[PDB]
């Protein structure tokens, strides 16, 4: 994250992070016990899926403070429409081995209905996107969980105000054209969280975007409001051998 | 009232119905109060709200 704040511990207590071998490799969402949220590209080097471990309740990389709660990675899910090294489609939803306890600093984000983050939560100008990313271009990866907030625009706008992958209508840009703000790289997975009456929803996934709060280029997202139903058929679905799943989308 | 203007009113979620009939509906983890539109947690932690924040305004 450029040009945020740290997010102070267990202020985003849906945050999570993904470990391949120890190594920090994506961010992701708690949605339920079990479920997380994440972004498909984070996948595409995977070589033994046996060692990708969410960890939940996590701040501070350099300590542990014991709020902290691992989990193997039983199913990576991602869309049959998604393109290894291509940026439609990008999502992920990844089961959990075992539940999450959810306590002060590991509580789920809403998995919003389509018709609502579509209606509504799609015109809240501002949402807060998190991670443990660069904290610059070309820098090095936070110590401490990052949140920054970013202004949301129709993608006629976004195209307009940028100046090459779409936005297609499976994305949406967030952030800022003037190189001070947005997410990176190592945010990618992470969530871009909408508050709306009380409650915070997930509306986007960090997707990508050119190099890093690069000067007239926004962030880019997964709209998430395209894969609700998605999601929800398949958190009701069974588990099947062998982490990588390929599901029909839609 | 429809759920495509200001929400419908419903706190969460929103379902039109045939005649002027709207009905908001909860997440999981929350109640539907009598104004038919405010939902309230049913749970210790409930989706999408910060508990340390919740405890510094309860
Ligand atoms: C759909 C992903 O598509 C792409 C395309 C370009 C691209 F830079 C990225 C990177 N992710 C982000 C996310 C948000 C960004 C933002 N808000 N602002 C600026 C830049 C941002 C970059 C990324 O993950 N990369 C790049 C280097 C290897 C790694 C990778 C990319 C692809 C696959 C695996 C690993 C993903
Ligand atoms: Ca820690
Ligand atoms: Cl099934
Ligand atoms: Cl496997
Ligand atoms: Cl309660």
């Amino acid at each position: 994250i450029v040009g945020g704040k740290v997010c102070p511990k267990g202020e985003c207590p849906w945050q999570v992070l993904l470990l391949v071998n120890g190594a920090q490799l994506c961010g992701g969402t708690l949605i339920n016990t079990i479920w997380v949220v994440s972004a498909a590209h984070c996948f595409d080097k995977i070589k033994n899926w046996r060692n990708l471990i969410a960890v939940l309740g996590e701040h501070d990389l350099s300590e542990h403070d014991g709020d902290e709660q691992s989990r193997r990675v039983a199913q990576v899910i991602i869309p049959s429409t998604y393109v290894p090294g291509t940026t439609n489609h990008d999502i992920a939803l990844l089961r959990l081995h075992q539940p999450v306890v959810l306590t002060d600093h590991v509580v789920p984000l809403c998995l919003p209905e389509r018709t609502f983050s579509e209606r509504t939560l799609a015109f809240v100008r501002f949402s807060l996107v998190s991670g443990w990313g660069q904290l610059l271009d070309r820098g090095a990866t936070a110590l401490e969980l990052m949140v920054l907030n970013v202004p949301r625009l129709m993608t006629q706008d976004c195209l307009q105000q940028s100046r090459s992958p779409n936005i297609t209508e499976y994305m949406f840009c967030a952030g800022y054209s003037d190189g001070s703000k947005d997410s990176c790289k190592g945010d990618s997975g992470g969530p871009h969280a909408t508050h709306y009456r009380g409650t915070w929803y997930l509306t986007g996934i960090v997707s990508w975007g050119q190099g890093c709060a690069t000067v007239g280029h926004f962030g880019v997202y997964t709209r998430v409001s395209q894969y609700i139903e998605w999601l929800q058929k398949l958190m009701r679905s069974e588990p099947r051998p062998g982490v990588l799943l390929r599901a029909p989308f839609p | 009232l429809i759920c495509v203007n200001e929400n419908g009113g419903c706190e969460q979620y929103c379902s039109d119905h045939t005649g002027t009939k709207r009905s908001c509906r909860c997440h999981e983890g929350y109640s539907l109060l009598a104004d038919g539109v405010s939902c309230t947690p049913t749970v210790e932690y409930p989706c999408g709200k910060i508990p340390i924040l919740e405890k510094r305004n309860a």
